[PDB]
């Protein structure tokens, strides 16, 4: 069999028979605007209140308190959450003036009881200096410490340039690739997702129409037809003349 | 240099007494994403501090969003401006990419620019029960 | 002529909404199954306990013969999948039944 | 929820609900003759009148 | 800037091509008012387009 981890979003639990591959890590690529990091925000949160997993969220860029609001404003109670000390957000930057990320992380593990985490915008130390070659190695350097921490992962990506991603080497080093897409046909615009690669499992190799609401991520399920309910019972139109006539 | 940017900024700020704050044709400004990307997200944040509501205009003729390429992911809000020419007419359309924290319209949405300035056009009724004329009395009678 | 379209055969059977097609669809299906032959009933817009039961009107009891093992009534709707795995589906499911006959 | 500044632009304050992020950093892409420049100057004036 | 100093209404022509819509793209944001002319060719007809 394969691990399995559901995000609590119904439907993409259909799509990827279980979730994402639990203990092991995925790369939810995307353009600016997709919706990742709300689906990495769902993924934690939806994990503490429903299957009672516990996680740590590492921000490259933005502040802990501009991701409670943006996740708030939804409606997912983030700030009770964090006071509860079941969650925990980190904060970390480039152009300051390994091992840190580790102790950090091995620090909120430890107070939080993690066993769920994502990473956002890791981005930030690859594309800010590409001089060192050892790029493909700090990746999957944090990829082998969390797999042997047995951690789920969720790594936001960024994808302007072109292809699935702009680093061209994180799309071969995770195992569960997630596009996101927000399309304008016409003058209308369609959110869609697709399940590009999954390891081990059959998962949903098609676009997936997907929306953003206050009820938060919601996909569509999938396949819902001939499955109908056949009664031998008759209804009433309202016009007997009808009725009668079969 | 960059200290002398903020020294001009905050005798501006507090000369007016002002909360709102546009920023114009910064990309020449910049004129490799170390220097860029840190640069761009150390300003953002110190505006943050002051609690001034920002405005950055951003050029991309190269790209999708920027000329560089890796400037608009550091910002909170994203709008996207277009004015295409299929067939010979022209139009204008405006689009919201990104929006943190709210729902907006991710549709694209025509706009104007008149000697007004911006404009742009944005589902049921209550019902009236009194009837009116046509002028044709054979026609009204009908009914 | 002789009593019947040839064994081995393809039968188009046009007509409009409401003309009576599935139901002699059926009616071949029935036969097969009634002679011992097996027999499969593809339905892309109906449902098998719904078309077994709309068949009940016209003296046919298919879900006698869906319950004997001899039909295999595989309900399913063109937008689904693509039309290769459409083909692929039939084709599967038609090789491990070894049907005679085929709606 | 979050708060808005109108900028002053019907129909866009509709589609955003109010208006552009109070504090935050806004940006206004597009290539030349798109408006960029004329939609800041029009939020500055239209918050100051 | 010498030249707005010096009251002067200048035309600069300059090119496009090389797999890009202009030959360099910061030109037009120096400009103040920038015209696009075209040569293109329907079926085996072409017409001269002009933009602002
Ligand atoms: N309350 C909300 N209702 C609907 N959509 C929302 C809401 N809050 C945020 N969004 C959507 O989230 C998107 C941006 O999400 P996020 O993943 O944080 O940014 P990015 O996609 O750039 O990483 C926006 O396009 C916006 O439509
Ligand atoms: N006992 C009956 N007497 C008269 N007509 C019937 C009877 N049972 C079914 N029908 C008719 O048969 C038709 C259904 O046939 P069907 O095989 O569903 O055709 P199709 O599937 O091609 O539309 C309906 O129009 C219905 O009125
Ligand atoms: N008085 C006016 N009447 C009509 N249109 C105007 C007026 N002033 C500006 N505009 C329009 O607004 C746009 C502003 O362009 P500008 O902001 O200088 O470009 P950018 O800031 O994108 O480099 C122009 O394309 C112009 O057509
Ligand atoms: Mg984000
Ligand atoms: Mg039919
Ligand atoms: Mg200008």
């Amino acid at each position: 069999g394969i691990g399995k981890s559901p995000t609590g979003i119904q439907g993409f639990d259909e799509l990827t028979l279980g979730g994402l591959p639990t203990g092991r890590p995925s790369l939810v690529c995307g353009s600016a605007g997709c919706g990742k990091t709300l689906f990495a925000s769902t993924f934690l949160i939806n994990g503490v209140r429903d299957h009672g997993e516990p996680g740590v969220f590492v921000t490259f860029e933005e502040r802990p308190e501009d991701i409670v609001n943006n996740v708030a404003s939804l409606g997912f109670e983030l700030d009770k959450l964090i006071e509860e000390e079941k969650i925990a957000i980190e904060h970390i930057a480039v152009d300051p003036s390994l091992e840190g990320l580790f102790l950090r992380l091995e620090l909120a593990i430890d107070t939080v009881g993690a066993k769920r985490v994502v990473l956002d915008t890791i981005e930030s130390l690859f594309s800010a200096f590409s001089n060192p070659a050892i790029l493909r190695a700090e990746i999957r350097r944090l990829f082998d410490w969390l797999k042997e921490r047995g951690l789920t992962t969720v790594i936001t990506a960024e994808r302007g340039d072109g292809a699935l991603t702009r680093q061209g080497l994180e799309e071969y080093v995770s195992d569960c690739v997630i596009l996101l897409d927000h399309r304008v046909e016409n003058q209308i615009s369609t959110r869609r997702l697709r399940i590009v690669k999954y390891r081990g499992t059959a998962h949903g190799t098609n676009e997936y129409p997907f929306l953003i609401d206050t009820d938060g991520f919601s996909v569509l399920p999938v396949a819902l037809g001939l499955l109908h309910q056949v009664h031998e019972e008759r209804i009433a139109s309202g016009v007997p003349d009808l009725d009668a006539m079969m | 240099d960059l200290e002398g940017l903020f020294l001009r900024l905050e005798l501006a700020i507090d000369t007016v007494g002002a909360k709102r704050v546009v920023l114009d044709t910064i990309e020449s400004l910049f004129s490799n994403p170390a220097i860029l990307r840190a640069e761009i997200r150390r300003l953002f944040d110190w505006l943050k501090e002051r609690g001034l509501t920002t405005v950055i205009t951003a050029e991309r003729g190269d790209g999708a969003l920027t000329r560089q390429g890796l400037e608009e992911y550091v910002s909170d809000c994203v709008i996207l401006l277009d004015h295409r020419v299929e067939n010979q007419i022209s139009t204008r359309r405006l689009r919201i990419v990104k929006y943190r924290g709210t729902a907006h319209g991710t549709n694209e949405y025509p706009f104007l620019i008149d000697t007004d300035g911006f404009s742009v056009l944005p589902l049921l009724h209550q019902v009236h029960e009194e009837r009116i004329a046509s002028g044709v009395p054979d026609l009204d009678a009908m009914m | 002529a002789g009593g019947g379209f040839f064994r081995g055969s393809s039968i188009l059977v046009s007509g409009v909404a409401g003309a009576g097609k599935s139901s002699l669809a059926a009616h071949f299906a029935a036969a097969a199954c009634a002679r011992g032959e097996r027999a499969m009933y593809f339905s892309f817009e109906e449902a098998a306990d719904q078309a077994v039961r709309n068949m009940r009107s016209l003296g046919l009891d298919l879900g006698r013969w869906r319950d004997a093992g001899l039909l295999r009534f595989m309900a399913t709707r063109p937008t689904f999948y693509s039309l290769e795995m459409h083909l692929a589906v039939i084709l599967r499911e038609v090789m491990r039944f070894e049907p005679s006959v085929v709606v």
